[PDB]
């Protein structure tokens, strides 16, 4: 029958409950987040260390010792998996690092594997394994060989 | 369809010890409002030295020990500008100061110069 029209039951989140866990204000937005038994504005759920939006990729956060953390910060604080690609030593929390491609380095470790010079802004380089090689070492290799 | 990333550092110059400078960086070509920003300096011979970090909404802010209590980072997302207030300047602060775009997750820089780094502005504190 074309005359048949459905009557659906709707169970909404009550407007009183929609207070953000990060700013304590009402959420009147259509799109928002649920996490750790709270509701949040998309810009109100941040990493306690770095302050990035927490579930943007992978839809998960990492909670330990009263800290909501992103994957990398969680592993920097608690995980054994935060070693540098050059010196093979653990990356301290609150430490700024340099990532070339998929490998991570200390800034003092961010130097050429051959001539040992510290890289400057705009320096061309090549990454072989976990070794970064400067352009003038690539040119000096190919000069002897052709 | 891809816009070119641009970071233009302003301010800086020559001043005496105890002097003060205000650095600015105008940004375009990426969503600045969703990007953690940095100031990173460099002298010749010496490697790159990170100075200060600021999260997209300014909720997280960090400084190098050498600059704590002297330098102040800030941003204005509506104007796409990053700032650095440099006070109580000393000879060790002499370097080229770059505005560096950070990776979105967990205090990281990247060596993609074209997409994440400016051309820098020179700061010099006399002998
Ligand atoms: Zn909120
Ligand atoms: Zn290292
Ligand atoms: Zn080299
Ligand atoms: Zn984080």
């Amino acid at each position: 029958d074309p005359s048949e029209e459905p009557v659906d039951e709707v169970l909404q989140i009550p407007p009183s409950l929609l207070t953000c866990g990060g700013c304590q204000q009402n959420i009147g937005d259509r799109y928002f987040l649920k996490a750790i038994d709270q509701y949040w504005h998309e810009d109100c759920l941040s990493c306690d260390l770095c302050g990035c939006r927490l579930g943007e990729v992978g839809r998960r956060l990492y909670y330990k010792l009263g800290r909501k953390l992103c994957r990398r910060d969680y592993l920097r604080l608690f995980g054994q998996d935060g070693l540098c690609a050059s010196c093979d030593k653990r990356i301290r929390a609150y430490e700024m690092t340099m990532r070339v491609k998929d490998k991570v380095y200390h800034l003092e470790c961010f130097k050429c594997a051959a001539c040992q010079k510290h890289f400057c802004v705009g320096d061309r380089y090549l990454l072989i394994n976990s070794d970064i090689v400067c352009e003038q070492d690539i040119y000096e290799w190919t000069k002897i060989n052709g | 369809s891809m816009a070119e990333v641009q970071l233009l550092e302003s301010g800086g110059g020559l001043v005496q010890p105890g002097g003060s400078l205000r650095l600015s960086c105008a940004a375009s070509g990426f969503s600045f409002s969703h990007s953690p920003m940095n100031w990173v300096r460099q002298a010749p011979g010496k490697g790159l030295e990170w100075v200060s970090y600021i999260s997209y909404n300014s909720s997280s802010i960090y400084y190098a020990d050498s600059v704590k209590g002297r330098f102040t980072i800030s941003r204005d997302n509506s104007k796409n500008t990053l700032y650095l207030q440099m006070n109580s300047l000393r000879a060790e602060d002499t370097a080229v100061y770059y505005c560096a775009r950070g990776l979105t997750e967990s205090l990281e820089l990247t060596a993609d110069w074209f997409d994440y780094w400016g051309q820098g502005t020179l700061v010099t504190v006399s002998s």
